[PDB]
């Protein structure tokens, strides 16, 4: 047999790592090329103690040196060791018999350094571990040193004697305690009394990296973000730097960053479209990475719009302008447009390549309004960018919408004097402030000489003198713009005095049952007014306009009150735009019962009869149309003759009542009385609600 | 270009001189042929006058101003080319402002927990940029420069070391000069401003009922400074502040007792902490803190008194005890109970607790010696004795000068002393109607009161029927019932009148009294009015204590109407009218 | 140079006091050390008494006179901020120990005071290395041990300056 026994030519050591580099050759090789079984043998203390068997397969060569290691867990200075190897051949094509070959020389593998007979030593020194590992901790001391005794911060530690002058300490499943170290102090009971230890740094678990996403702006930084978990940097000069590598492969770039949950990377020109990025945490321990996969279209956040401006063409029309930065003419912005006013608020749709307007329509007059613009990504939508605030005023216009004007005459000096009453215009009726109304009266006998008057606002209300002349008058509206429709109204050469029927009706308490008779077949429209008539005020003249077409309209105002008439009168407009006189009525909303008595006077008086008379009433002053008139007459004999009630009283007495049918009639006579008597009445008039107020009785004596 | 314009930034102080360059190249020279005699200087888009513009080589001219007082000036200088067309070659703004002044009021305070800050004032505005930079250093070290961001205060970035004199200055620079001001050498111990103290606390103690023990904490920096408070206490009621005298509380202390307050009373505490040296800075006022002192046992006696209703042929008689609740300022705490004791000179001691403010016990035609005392939490109050003579007993010594007056809406009642000493004096009054009876109302007032007003919610035009009784040390003495008014005013409704007989040319006219409800005040007069339907208006006066009064001077067959008024010090009101016929 | 430390000595003595018994006191250094590298057992205590860096003793300081004495005061605080600034540049974390500052400023705050008190008494003053640590435990025990001496000679100084201000010769 071939005797391939290996021979070791170089032993090396590595004490801070505890590993035992191994070199051997073999000179009984032949051919070049061949596969070897390196079975390794590893004693401790002596050559007899087997502690490990590996086999360790690998291919040699001719001259080439085979290079192998091995890891001790106690450390080397402390106890030495001793290793053969022998080799053996896998032919499983040539000479199918696998025999080992002769046993190497038990090499010793020595690293004990020294020992003072004073002294002591402990390894490892300073050693850096992860939360939850094992660990066993040497000590030699010296040959004086007796009864060697280690402890934790406070507790035993159970150490077993390996040899005569050495411990060994085991310790399992360490816990974190500080980032600072846990000191392990031993103490010797005997010998010098001092203190000796070293510091073990217990380090936590690096953890992975979670929700790493990451997002671009302006097509030029991307701002990836990601957690970077638990802290495991320690206080000395140990473990110091926790570095985070974000390693592109497209493109092959990766340096450290310099913060810990946070990166502003920077894209070269070329306009790539694909990322496939691999962040990398490492720390002295492990190395811990994560693979994200994103594209660059497909998380643009757009960022506030810029260059905004407004400009007016005007009272209903609006431009709004605004520019975006957009990197290529594919990537086109789906914007919003918000159009917003008091609480009604506007929006729609429009899509931009880098800079468009929205022509806004149907605005309304004297509003301000506020627009909110928008944009985003149009195909792949990320985010919603920031809103863009803009306020701004509509300007002024002149009115659109006619003025309903009116007029009252009557005779006064000999002249026609017309006042012109017109109602206040509403917001929107209006378009603006109202500043003055203009006045253009025409006369048709002198179309060259024409008047003009201007009214200031608020004023309501103007007084004119004209002869008997038809003048034809004209009335607008003046604000900071320009006029509106003016209305047409013509004068004729009646006197207001038309002598017409006079109806009565019975008002409803909210409504009123207006019925005029048409006169002409011909006509645009009919006009209707009213006055309340009391005693010591000016009436305000209100007026509507009606169509041609209608014949009885229910007029509805809150002024009406119960006990005041308000005298109607209907007024024709024919094509002419002239104002004829047709139709007068009067009626009250709630009659109510009269409020004045008529003062009562004796014209005569016999001794078997007396006469009454009492002065016109005021049909005009009054709650209520009167119907006549109640007496009441007493006495102490007379009898209630037909057609009069008799009422008795609880005095001993008689009432007698008589119902004056008609309100003509002021003069009544009552018979059957006795001379050298006593007689009481008392007159009050009476209206379909009720009677008067009860009042006193008229002392008169009958001769 | 042609050229530049020198200086590039003109800052001349405003009072001074100023000239400019503007020189021009070779180059634009050859181009345009336009040498520096075509140049037109434009000062704000207006055409200088030719008398400040000078030129002095070929290529370079100069202008002058004298007392410049436009603050921004824009000089450009141009070039007239052919054809009258101007062009533009350089322009510069020039600005007029003048240098600072010398900064003062430099004064630095170090607030608890924070940095250094300093401030300082300006003075006037020199229109111009200026930066006001703070130094600071020690004696043998240096620290960084506060640079003012905004305004004139500046906050330090390095924290105060204290015990070590700190030299502190601020330096004024623009455009213009470089002044800075005088340095002022201090210790950053002094011009600490403590915290306001907090968990201020205020205690009673069951002891002493006049005292309030105080209790507090202070930062002090962990200790470092002894820090001397002052201490302000207030009622609930009252918005004025009494300080304590500042010499009590200079020593360090976490407690003061404040003493002489009034017992069972809420108070309102606030503290502010300054150094012991007296320098430094007041702290800001602490959190008020509220404390209520503890009860005490009650000064005066309630008020008592008997009422006996006539009981005649029985041996038992039947007395109402009354008696008035204390005010919470003589009470001193919440009343529990009252305690009676009856006894007849020679029995036991009869016991009673009524929580109540009467007591109706049945006691026998003998003589009684009455206690009453209010019983509160901490003890009893003085024992007021109030004996009940026996029924058969005549009163002998009475008050006598009574009179009352209203004063001020008050009805003021004055009296005599009885000529025998007396113990204490009661008052008694109520409404007077005629269709309900009135309630029982009373006060007590000690013997040397001669003169009061009642105490009560009384109602005008209303007569009250006062009555005072003295009360001796062997029973009460006279009683005498007065009436009075506080507002009179005229009467509702007047005098029912009615005629008794009727004549020939004599009539008597007779009314009814007004009644007490309806007399609102004293009647003094009583007015009669009478008038025929054709004759003239004659009132005559009677007297009050008159009711049936003859009139004379009356016609025969004549119809007469008559009318009485009552008259009152407050007016007077018509009555109804009445018609007898005369035959 | 005369730009601070008034001619106003009571004042200045007054203030050296006060820092003295300021710093003269374990809470300020030694004991946040002490909780900070978990050496709160009994024997790491006794082991940090044990070891004490040769500082000038009270007896020492008291017989020497007043210039020698503020000299000897300059010097020591030199010593103890160079070693201070030693132990700073071997831990290497900065805001996990704030007291190091604080008292690098309290030290230098007595320097400018006892050379101003020095200038004062018409006195001239005397004018006058490896980062990585082997071992962790020894450099412990040597930063506990001049920890402590350096709160001794503050207390000895302190009551040395009370002597002085009791005296007032
Ligand atoms: C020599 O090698 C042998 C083989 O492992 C070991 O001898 C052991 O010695 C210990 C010491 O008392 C005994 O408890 C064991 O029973 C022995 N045998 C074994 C298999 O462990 C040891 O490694 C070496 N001898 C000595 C004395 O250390
Ligand atoms: C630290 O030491 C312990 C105890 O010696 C060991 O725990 C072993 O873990 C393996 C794997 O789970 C088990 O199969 C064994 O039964 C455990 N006990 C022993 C005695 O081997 C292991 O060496 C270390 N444990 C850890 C968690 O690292
Ligand atoms: C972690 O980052 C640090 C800081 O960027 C780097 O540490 C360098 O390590 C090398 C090799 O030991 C030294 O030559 C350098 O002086 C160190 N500093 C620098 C700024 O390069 C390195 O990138 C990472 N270090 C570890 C231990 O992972
Ligand atoms: C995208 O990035 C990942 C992670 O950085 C890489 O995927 C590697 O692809 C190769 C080729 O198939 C494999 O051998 C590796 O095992 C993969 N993972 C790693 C961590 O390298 C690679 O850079 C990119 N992958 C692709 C398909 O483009
Ligand atoms: C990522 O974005 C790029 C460009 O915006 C696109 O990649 C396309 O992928 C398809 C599928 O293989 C190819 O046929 C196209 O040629 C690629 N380029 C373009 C411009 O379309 C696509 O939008 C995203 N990639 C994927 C795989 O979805
Ligand atoms: C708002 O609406 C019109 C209609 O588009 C705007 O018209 C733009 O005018 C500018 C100036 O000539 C052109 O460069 C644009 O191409 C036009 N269209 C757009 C969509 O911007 C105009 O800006 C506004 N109207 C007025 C009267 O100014
Ligand atoms: C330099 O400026 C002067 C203006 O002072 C000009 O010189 C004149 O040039 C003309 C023709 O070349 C002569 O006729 C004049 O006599 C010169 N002097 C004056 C005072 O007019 C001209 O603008 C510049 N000089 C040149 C040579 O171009
Ligand atoms: C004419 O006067 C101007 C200024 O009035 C001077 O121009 C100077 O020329 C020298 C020569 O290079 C430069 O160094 C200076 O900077 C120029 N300006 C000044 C203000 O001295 C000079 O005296 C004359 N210029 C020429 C071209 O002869
Ligand atoms: C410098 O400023 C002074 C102002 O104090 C001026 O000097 C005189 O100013 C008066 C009034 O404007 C002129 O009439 C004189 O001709 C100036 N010169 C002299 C010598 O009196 C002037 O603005 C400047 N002075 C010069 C010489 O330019
Ligand atoms: C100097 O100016 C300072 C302004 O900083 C003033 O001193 C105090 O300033 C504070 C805040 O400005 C005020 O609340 C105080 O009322 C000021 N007086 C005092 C006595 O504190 C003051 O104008 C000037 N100080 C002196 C002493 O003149
Ligand atoms: C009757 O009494 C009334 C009121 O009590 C008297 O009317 C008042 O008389 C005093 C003068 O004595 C004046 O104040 C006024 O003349 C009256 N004041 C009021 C408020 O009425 C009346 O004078 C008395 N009649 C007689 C005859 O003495
Ligand atoms: C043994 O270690 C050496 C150097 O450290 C190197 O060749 C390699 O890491 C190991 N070799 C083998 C074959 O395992
Ligand atoms: C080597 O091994 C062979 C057979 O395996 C045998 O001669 C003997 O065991 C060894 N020879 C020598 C010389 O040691
Ligand atoms: C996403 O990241 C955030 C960190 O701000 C956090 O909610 C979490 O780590 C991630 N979400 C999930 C569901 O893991
Ligand atoms: C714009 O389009 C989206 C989706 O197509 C939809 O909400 C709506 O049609 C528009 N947005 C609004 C706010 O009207
Ligand atoms: C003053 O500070 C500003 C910065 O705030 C700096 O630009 C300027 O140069 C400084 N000096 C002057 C004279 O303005
Ligand atoms: C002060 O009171 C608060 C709660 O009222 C509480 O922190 C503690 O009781 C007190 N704090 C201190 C520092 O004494
Ligand atoms: C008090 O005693 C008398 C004895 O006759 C009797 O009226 C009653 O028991 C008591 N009085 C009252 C009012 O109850």
């Amino acid at each position: 047999p071939l005797p391939l026994t290996p021979e070791i030519h170089k032993v090396s050591f590595q004490l801070k790592l505890q590993e035992v580099n191994l070199e051997w050759t073999v000179p009984a090789l032949t051919h070049e090329e061949l596969n070897m079984i390196f079975q390794i043998e590893i004693s401790r203390l002596n050559i007899s103690n087997t502690i490990w068997v590996e086999n360790y397969s690998t291919t040699v060569k001719r001259e080439e040196a085979v290079r192998w290691n091995w890891t001790s867990d106690i450390p080397l200075e402390c106890v030495k060791h001793f290793i053969r190897i022998r080799a053996l051949v896998d032919d499983t094509k040539s000479l199918p018999q696998s025999s080992w070959g002769n046993w190497s020389s038990w090499k010793e593998v020595n690293a004990k350094v020294s020992v003072e007979p004073d002294k002591s030593l402990i390894f490892p020194k300073d050693k850096v571990l992860e939360e939850g590992s094992n660990v066993t901790i040497c000590l030699m001391y010296g040959q004086n040193v007796y009864n060697v005794s280690c402890k934790l911060q406070d507790e035993p530690i159970h150490g077993e004697q390996l040899d005569s002058h050495v411990s060994l300490l085991k310790l399992n499943n360490v816990v974190f305690l500080s980032d600072t170290g846990t000191n392990i102090n031993c103490q010797a009971t005997k010998g010098p009394k001092r203190i000796f230890g070293t510091v073990l740094f217990v380090s936590k678990v690096l953890e992975e990296p979670k929700n790493v996403s990451c997002e671009t702006r302006d097509f030029k930084t991307l701002d990836c973000s990601w957690e970077p978990g638990v802290d495991t940097t320690l206080t000395w000069r140990k473990q110091r730097f926790q570095n985070y590598t974000l390693c592109e492969s497209f493109s092959k770039r990766c340096e450290v960053s310099n913060y810990r949950n946070s990166y502003t990377w920077q894209i070269t020109e070329g306009s790539q479209e694909m990322y496939n990025f691999t962040l990398t945490a490492e720390n002295q321990l492990r190395k811990r990475s994560v693979n994200i996969n994103f594209n660059l279209t497909h998380r643009v956040h757009p960022k506030a719009p810029q260059d905004v401006t407004l400009k007016i063409i005007g009272a209903t029309k609006a431009n709004m302008t605004w520019k975006v930065h957009s990197h290529g003419n594919n990537y086109t912005l789906l914007c919003q447009v918000k159009l917003q006013y008091g609480e009604v608020i506007h929006e729609h749709n429009v899509s931009v390549h880098m800079s468009a307007n929205y022509l806004f329509s149907d605005l309304d007059p004297d509003t301000k309004y506020k627009a909110f613009v928008r944009c985003a990504s149009a195909n792949h939508f990320w985010k919603w960018s920031d809103w863009t605030q803009k306020e701004f005023s509509t300007p002024e216009t002149a009115p659109s919408q006619a003025l309903d004007v009116w007029r009252q005459v009557w005779s006064e000096n000999g002249r026609r004097i017309v006042t012109l009453f017109w109602k206040p215009l509403l917001k929107s009726q209006a378009n603006g402030k109202i500043i003055s109304y203009n006045i253009v009266v025409e006369n048709e006998a002198k179309p060259t000489e024409s008047e003009h008057y201007c009214v200031w606002a608020p004023a309501l209300s103007t007084n004119l003198s004209l002869d008997l002349q038809p003048y034809k008058i004209r009335i607008t509206t003046n604000n900071s713009m320009g006029a509106s429709p003016e209305s047409l109204m013509v004068l004729s050469n009646d006197s207001g005095h038309e002598e017409v029927k006079e109806k009565t009706i019975k008002g409803i308490k909210d409504a009123f049952n207006i019925s005029w008779e048409p006169v002409s077949g011909d006509t645009m429209g009919y006009v209707v007014d009213w006055c309340a008539h009391s005693q010591d005020q000016r009436c305000d003249l209100q007026w509507k306009n009606l169509g041609p077409n209608t014949t009885s309209t229910t007029i509805t105002s809150d002024d009406f009150k119960p006990g005041v008439r308000y005298n109607f009168r209907i007024f024709e407009r024919s094509v002419e735009h002239k104002a004829r006189l047709v139709e007068k009525q009067r009626g009250y909303t709630q009659e109510l019962a009269p409020l004045v008595n008529p003062k009562v006077e004796i014209p005569y008086s016999t001794p078997n009869s007396f006469v009454l008379r009492w002065p016109d009433y005021d049909s005009d002053f009054q709650a209520g149309f009167i119907k006549g008139y109640l007496v009441y007459v007493k006495s102490k004999e007379m009898q209630c003759n037909q057609p009069w009630e008799r009422t008795l009283l609880p005095d001993n007495s008689v009432l007698c009542k008589y119902d004056i049918n008609g309100s003509e009639t002021k003069t009544l006579t009552v018979e059957n009385l006795q001379p050298e008597s006593l007689y009481e009445f008392f007159v009050t008039p009476y209206t379909s609600a009720g009677p008067g107020p009860n009042e006193t009785f008229t002392k008169v004596t009958t001769p | 270009p042609c050229g530049y314009i020198y200086p590039e930034f003109p800052v001349v102080q405003r009072g001074s001189n100023f000239t400019a360059i503007c020189v021009l190249k070779e180059a634009c020279l050859q181009h345009y042929y336009v040498n520096a005699s075509y140049i037109v200087w434009k000062t704000n888009h207006a055409a200088v006058p030719r008398e400040q513009v000078t030129v002095i080589n070929r290529t370079t001219s100069s202008v002058t101003f004298t007392d410049v007082v436009l603050p921004s000036v824009q000089l450009t200088c141009n070039i007239l080319s052919f054809g009258q067309i101007e062009q533009n070659v350089y322009g510069v703004t020039m600005l007029s402002g003048f240098p600072p002044d010398k900064p003062t009021n430099l004064t630095c305070i170090v607030n608890e927990g924070k940095n250094m800050l300093c401030q300082w004032d300006p003075g006037r505005e020199t229109y111009l940029e200026t930066n006001y930079t703070l130094k600071s250093e020690w004696a043998t070290e240096k620290f960084p420069d506060c640079q003012s961001k905004h305004g004139t205060s500046c906050m330090v970035s390095y924290m105060p070391t204290y015990y070590v004199n700190i030299e502190v200055w601020v330096e004024a620079e623009n455009a213009l000069g470089k002044v800075s001001s005088e340095s002022i050498n201090f210790d950053p111990v002094d011009k600490v401003k403590p915290t306001p103290p907090y968990n201020l606390s205020v205690t009673n103690s069951e002891e002493l009922s006049s005292i309030l023990k105080l209790s507090w904490v202070s930062s002090g920096l962990g200790g470092l400074l002894d820090l001397k408070s002052d201490i302000q206490y207030r009622t609930k009621d009252a918005s004025t502040w009494i300080q304590v005298p500042l010499e009590d509380t200079m020593s360090p202390r976490t407690s003061f007792t404040v003493q002489d307050l009034k017992p069972f009373t809420e108070y309102v505490f606030r503290i502010r902490s300054i150094k012991d040296s007296g320098k430094g800075y007041w702290s800001d006022w602490s959190e008020e803190a509220s404390g209520t002192t503890y009860e005490d046992r009650p000064s005066r006696p309630p008020s008592f008194w008997y009422k006996t209703n006539p009981s005649h042929g029985q041996e038992y008689r039947s007395v109402r005890l009354i008696w008035k609740a204390l005010p919470l300022s003589e009470a001193n705490g919440k009343i529990l109970d009252y305690e009676v004791i009856l006894t007849q000179s020679k029995s036991v001691s009869q016991t009673y607790t009524v929580t109540g403010t009467e007591l109706t016990v049945n006691l026998t035609n003998d003589r009684y010696v009455a206690s009453l005392a209010a019983r509160n939490k901490v003890g009893k109050s003085a024992a007021a004795v109030l004996t009940i003579p026996s029924p058969h007993v005549t009163a002998a010594y009475s008050v006598v000068n009574l009179k009352a007056f209203p004063k001020d809406n008050l009805l003021w009642v004055e009296w005599t002393p009885p000529p025998k000493p007396v113990s204490k004096y009661i008052l008694e009054w109520c409404v007077l109607s005629e269709n309900a009876p009135c309630v029982e109302d009373w006060q007590q007032e000690d013997a040397t009161v001669n003169r009061t007003h009642l105490r009560g919610r009384l109602l005008e035009s209303k007569c009250y029927q006062i009555t005072v009784t003295p009360v001796f040390a062997t029973g009460p003495g006279g009683s005498e019932s007065l009436k009075a008014y506080l507002k009179q005013a005229a009467p509702a409704r007047g005098p029912t009148v009615r005629t008794k007989k009727v004549g020939k040319n004599e009539a008597v006219l007779a009314w009814d009294q007004i009644p007490v409800d309806d007399q609102n005040g004293f009647i003094r007069n009583y007015s009669i009015s009478y008038r025929t339907s054709v004759g003239k208006e004659m009132v005559v006066h009677v007297d009050s204590s008159h009711t049936e009064y003859t009139l004379s001077s009356l016609s025969s067959d004549t119809l007469y109407m008559v009318r009485m008024a009552a008259y009152t010090d407050e007016g007077g009101k018509d009555g109804p009218e009445f018609t007898f016929t005369t035959p | 140079a005369n730009r601070g430390c008034s001619n106003s000595s009571s004042q200045l003595l007054s203030q050296l006091q006060n820092q003295a018994n300021l710093t003269g006191n374990t809470e300020s250094l030694l004991e946040p050390y002490i909780r900070l590298q978990n050496l709160n057992t009994p024997d790491l205590r006794a082991a940090c008494t044990q070891h004490s860096v040769a500082f000038p003793s009270e007896d020492t300081l008291r017989q020497l006179s007043k210039p020698h004495f503020l000299s000897t005061v300059y010097t020591t605080l030199d010593r103890v901020l160079y070693q201070l600034d030693a132990l700073r540049q071997k831990f290497l974390k900065t805001p996990a120990f704030p007291k190091l500052d604080s008292a690098r400023h309290n030290i230098l705050g007595i320097r400018n005071n006892v050379f101003c008190m020095a200038r004062l008494l018409n006195h001239s003053l005397e004018i006058p290395r490896s980062t990585t640590t082997p071992d962790v435990f020894n450099t412990k025990i040597g930063s506990c041990g001049f920890l402590w001496g350096y709160h001794r000679f503050m207390g000895s100084v302190g009551r040395v300056f009370r002597e002085w201000d009791d005296g007032s010769t």
